[PDB]
């Protein structure tokens, strides 16, 4: 038993907090705001160069070769400063998946762009409530793919999206470059205030050897998104924690620090709690993950996700306050941050679900 | 014993609820929720009689209870209606109850009219649930006070003829903290050294920074004595009815959601609201929001109601709402996160919405850890913990 | 709109009140421990002796004619000091559904009875987990009962039984003497420590005459046992709830009240809510069935009994300390009533799945 | 890094399993469910090495890691096993850091045997939470003090050969203390038994002139506070197993598995089922990795963390509990003894048991202050 992470997964991870706390002021969070579109140039380019990208993904599509922990370390220091860039859609994501299925073709043009950081890879594991799958009919040399998927991360901004969708054969995960015909994206206002697309499929045509795979590349791709979103939530709510604790050693009332009224302080406790769940359930999917049956640990942190989401982001606004509410401070972005994630989850019950079923199925 | 509406009070909703649906059209709400309309409309719920619907007759009122007043806010927050709440149930009542004639005869036919708008100046950057603590001061020169100082979260300013301000009287004699002796002055927006600045919110609600820069108004614009306004700003001698969390707008996205999942299929072809969890969800959501229901109808029959219960409908209201629309949204699935205006947005966004519009409730109108210290001293006899 | 009650109920409450609290003294709870069945055969006499069977019971059965409102009222001043007296099962159920629905053979011998207090009804509503209903068999002219019941309350100390069984014809309820061949009551030992039976019926006789009626038997039996089990939880609760209050205003502890901590404070304000949430919809749940749906109502205000029984129980326990679970104190036994009231509900999911589907099944 | 157990650690496991199933025999269960059999059983898991596992090899311990430590926790709990878990992990450590050199020959091999049994005398009615407030007192009288007073809880009387006791030595409330050893056989000394509702009995004791010689003080007189309160860290986290939450957990949904609900469909096939333990279980699993954690980084853990567990998993309990009672159903409230009990009765006799540890231990509301404190920085309420 060893709760320590990797060497690499310090690094990364110091050196990630070093240059999200360089970019990432107030100041620069207000500026995000004003995008139509909130992705983070300046500080996508500071880790492309860095060589936070090439780090953790595989060496097949030119990276350094490490894993899911070092991926873990960089999302949860993304978290701290809500970062709005696609390292996990694109990076851990995308070319993930084109790494472990696709064929040498999709590696090499579009996996290798995605983790240069020249193009921008995108998942689109959703649809719209009360619609069916994406359907894929076979043409002579390909497919033509028609239906819609929602709550695409960075979609507005995306390079191609790997889609699923039902064949003849079965369920398979599609690459869908933006400007195909009949393929058209349209930006959405959610929670987060995120890049965040609708993905319309018209008769998109595809060829053959745009199929990455079948049924399992949806399945890994979910579990990933899963354990992936935890990681950044846990930075989120982390951080979020620190600064509603030094707030409240901060702001007076009554002639004493909000922080000095024990019922703050309890509930400030419990916040420490649940943030620390969190934590240790991610520790141990991840760890899980890696070994590479992750199934129900990856809920169990995604279930953490959701209910510390919830409780925490509750617990930052309320004991700031005014504060907590006012767009002049930074305090509001985490609620919002931390309320995307929670519901991008399927929230506390949909974890719940996977688990129970997992318990239902299995002999006791 | 009546748990229900008797028919006049059911004739009440009945008209209300068509009243609103013709006030609060869709254009008019695009209008007023975006950055002419607002004073309009007010003006024309105050020609309406709206208003005054609460006040007693003496005062231009209809002498309505507590009840229909319930009903009432009810209405407007199923409509979205921006009714002045604190100028018509606490600005008024107050000016009633210790008011001159002049302000009485001034001020009160011109807002039940609608004409004449208020904000309220209480809380500043060190003042906010210790109100105690304000410092914005007012000096006696001749027959005016000067007024130095700035409040925080003044909201509807923009709108305001008038300020509804706490002072601190007699800054000069550094009297203890603990007496709370300060005043209200009515202040015009017109007076001279006097701004604002707007400040925004993740919530929704915009409001603002007001600032007071050696402004004089006369003395005649006092409200109550000189240091005795503590009881006029907190309803210490209940001059006002019971400040209500409606759960109007739980119940109406229950409602919609709930309607929804009648009428939408999940994957394998079956209606969404036939999952258990689904269910199970939604039957939270009912049960508890009845408790709000029933607590706050106790309260407006009981118009006094223990300070213990209007506390405890507060917290539990309040609370309440961060819980149910998360319950809510767990349903909605994909959608949940769709804001108002996004395409893909279901049930026009409300309960997105209302899920962060919530959120200032908690820790306004007495946060809740001093609500439930209330509960406690008051229901429980328990001693102070400060 | 009145929240108030009758002032029948009002003065019934305060008789009760007189009467438990001059006999239920901590030295009389503990000679009750002691017994085998616990039935507080001095109170059920006082009870008698001053008319409170018979006040809030029908005329046909010799009572005095006050309804629902007013056994509610006894049944949280019972509550108060946990009585061990089957004025529910006897007098508010079995008695209660002879009258409104029992043929006047039914009522004046068996229905007339139990209202005098000279014998104990009790109804068997509950099935063993993994178990079918009570079979009845057509004999005829009259049934063979076939089956099962658990949790039937003073089951062991019972003159008879109401039991819902299905026939051809459809559910039924059947009135079934201790004493008929083929029926075995056997002692429980529970949570709560009461008068519990379960009851085995192996081809019990019944003549025709015994059938009370159909199929709204049952329901109405359903309806009236969760409501008259949320009334004598409000009792349990409150009283529960100002025991603590008194005991933290008193016990010192860093030289000052316990009660002085915020904590503490916080965490008895959310009791006094969640009490307050059982008094108010119980209050609906019985005037709406005093009008007469109400199942609807019924089902909320038994969430709440279930749910602030939980959370007020357990607050109870821990902020009493030792003395909470000392048995040399009062205290511990309403953990334990409440308790077995929660369960004996469905729980607090229980209660929610009932008003589910009612959501589910009208539309909105 | 590794989120499991090394080979070493699970044969250790594997081995306890195994061990207790051996020693805790349904004959031996049923007697202890009900000198005798509590006795017997201490002495032998003295003699086969159990009670000083994690005591230094210096006094004859195994030497073990607080790993394996929290295993034999973990196994014992799966068992029932009654270990005296205070005596070998509070007394006996106690005595090693700060006892003389007599106290040490004397006691440490016979507690390891299993031969010679502890109480702890702490509490009293006036002292509680606030255990710095207790009055009984110790004057000097020649080479011996002289003791009065009383103490409340003090569990497992009817077997103690000693009180481990804490006295006021000095009329600040916190430096007046010591700790004095006081043999059950001596005259003066009296108890009366306490049952509660929980499940265990205990007691009160009472010291009315009661002689110990001064060299039964362990420690220095007015330093004892430091070690009644682990000032110092001599002793490890005290840990809160989820073992018996799983176990519970395990059986219910095995019970579900077997079982049909209205219709012949399993009983866990329903949704709401699967959520009360889906969420059972997502929960449980926060307690064993905080508690796999802290004894890892034994290899001092933050106070921030051993609150959080403690209060974490004490809380938890009452929430587990609960969620399983609802899915038994109708069995839920049966006894262990009871006609119709389901799975022994086990998750009602839990319900029950888990009520003493979230005021016992330190009550979870001071160790949510002492989370605030050392582990966000705030102020003292
Ligand atoms: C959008 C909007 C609109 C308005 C207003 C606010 C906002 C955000 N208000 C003022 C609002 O009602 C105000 O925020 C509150 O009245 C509280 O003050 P602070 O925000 O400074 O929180 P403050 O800093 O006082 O408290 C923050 C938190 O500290 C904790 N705390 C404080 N005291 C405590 C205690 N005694 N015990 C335990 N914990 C304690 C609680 O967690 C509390 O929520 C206002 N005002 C006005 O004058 N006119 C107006 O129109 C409006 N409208
Ligand atoms: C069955 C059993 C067995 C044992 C013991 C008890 C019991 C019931 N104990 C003692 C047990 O650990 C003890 O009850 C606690 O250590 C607390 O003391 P009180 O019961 O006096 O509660 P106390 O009256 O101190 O506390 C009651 C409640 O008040 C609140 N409170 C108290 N202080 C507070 C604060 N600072 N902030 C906020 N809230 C606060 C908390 O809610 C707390 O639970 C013991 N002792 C011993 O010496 N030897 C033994 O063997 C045992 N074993």
């Amino acid at each position: 038993m060893d709760f320590t992470t990797t060497e690499a997964a310090q690094d990364l991870g110091g050196l990630v907090d070093t240059i999200v706390d360089a970019v990432c002021t107030p100041e620069h969070q207000r500026e995000l705001d004003k995008l139509e579109q909130r992705f983070d140039r300046e500080l996508w380019r500071k880790l492309i160069d860095a060589g936070i990208l090439s780090s953790a993904a595989p060496e097949s599509l030119g990276g350094d070769g490490f894993g899911v922990l070092e991926q873990v370390a960089v999302l949860v220091a993304l978290g701290h400063q809500l970062a709005a860039v696609p390292y996990l859609e694109s990076v851990v994501l995308a070319a993930g998946a084109l790494a472990r299925f696709g064929s040498p073709e999709l590696q090499q043009g579009w996996g290798v762009s995605a983790v240069s950081g020249d193009r921008i890879l995108t998942v689109a594991l959703d649809g719209e409530m009360g619609e069916g799958p994406v359907q894929a009919a076979g043409t002579g040399h390909g497919y033509r793919l028609t239906g819609t998927r929602t709550q695409v991360g960075y979609g507005p901004v995306a390079d191609a999206f790997l889609v699923p969708a039902e064949t003849d054969s079965g369920a398979a995960v599609f690459l869908v470059a933006a400007g195909d015909p009949g393929v058209a994206v349209t930006a959405l206002a959610t929670t987060g205030l995120g890049s965040v697309g609708h993905l319309e499929l018209n008769g998109a045509k595809v060829d053959a050897a745009r199929r990455v795979g079948g049924t399992d590349v949806a399945v890994w791709l979910g579990t990933l998104s899963t354990l992936s979103r935890t990681a950044f939530q846990l930075g989120v709510l982390e951080r979020g924690l620190q600064m509603t604790a030094e707030y409240a050693r901060t702001r007076e009332q009554f002639d004493r620090p909000i922080g000095s009224f024990q019922a703050v302080g309890q509930r400030l406790a419990d916040g420490y709690i649940d943030v620390k769940g969190l934590r240790l359930t991610l520790t141990q999917a991840a760890w899980r993950v890696a070994e590479d049956p992750a199934d129900i640990d990856v809920a169990t942190a995604g279930f953490w996700a959701a209910e510390a989401g919830h409780r925490v982001a509750h617990t930052i606004v309320h004991v700031h306050g005014g504060v907590g509410v006012d767009t002049d401070h930074p305090v509001h972005r985490y609620f919002l941050a931390a309320k995307q994630t929670e519901f991008a989850l399927g929230g506390a019950t949909g974890q719940l679900r996977r688990i129970g079923r997992e318990l239902a199925e299995t002999p006791a | 014993m009546r748990i229900s509406y008797t028919p006049q009070q059911e004739e009440l909703r009945r008209e209300l609820r068509s009243y609103f649906a013709t006030l609060m059209t869709p254009e008019r709400r695009e209008a007023l929720s975006s950055v002419n309309v607002y004073r309009e409309t007010i003006a024309q719920m105050g020609r309406d009689g709206w208003l005054a619907l609460g006040w007693p007759k003496e005062y231009g009122g209809q002498g309505r209870s507590a009840m229909d007043q319930l009903i009432f806010t009810d209405e407007a927050a199923i409509a979205g209606a921006p009714v002045p709440f604190l100028t018509i149930n606490s600005v008024a009542p107050t000016i009633m109850a210790y008011g001159t004639d002049e302000q009485k005869r001034f001020f009160l036919p011109r807002i039940a009219a609608g004409d004449l708008h208020f904000s309220i100046g209480y809380s500043e950057p060190g003042a906010g649930t210790d109100l105690a603590n304000l410092r914005t001061t007012a000096v006696r020169d001749g027959d005016d006070y000067v007024v130095n100082g700035q409040k925080m979260w003044t909201s509807l300013i923009q709108y305001a003829d008038y300020v509804w301000l706490a002072v601190r009287t007699n800054p000069e004699s550094s009297g203890a903290k603990k007496h709370r002796g300060i005043s209200v002055l009515i202040v015009p927006t017109t007076a001279e050294g006097f701004s604002w600045t707007p400040v925004h919110t993740m919530a929704g609600p915009d409001t603002s920074a007001t600032y007071y820069s050696d402004v004089r108004v006369p003395v005649a614009n006092r409200v109550g004595e000189e240091n005795a306004g503590w009881k006029l700003v907190t309803n210490q001698l209940n001059h006002e009815r019971v400040a209500l969390v409606s759960p109007a707008p739980i119940f109406g996205c229950l409602r919609e959601v709930r309607e929804w999942a009648q009428n939408t299929k999940d994957a394998g072809g079956t209606r969404l609201i036939d999952s258990e969890w689904v269910q199970l969800n939604l039957a939270r959501v009912h049960a508890k929001a009845e408790v709000l229901k029933l607590i706050n109808w106790e309260l407006a029959s009981s118009q006094g109601p223990s300070p213990a219960d209007a506390s405890a409908a507060k917290v539990f209201g309040t609370e309440l709402a961060t819980e149910a629309y998360r319950l809510l949204m767990e349903v909605l699935g994909t959608a949940a996160t769709l804001r108002q205006n996004s395409p893909g947005a279901l049930l026009r966004g409300r309960v997105e919405r209302m899920h962060r519009a919530c959120l200032i409730l908690t820790f306004g109108g007495g946060t809740n850890e001093v609500q439930r210290d209330i509960i406690g001293m008051v229901a429980l006899g328990l001693p102070r913990a400060n």
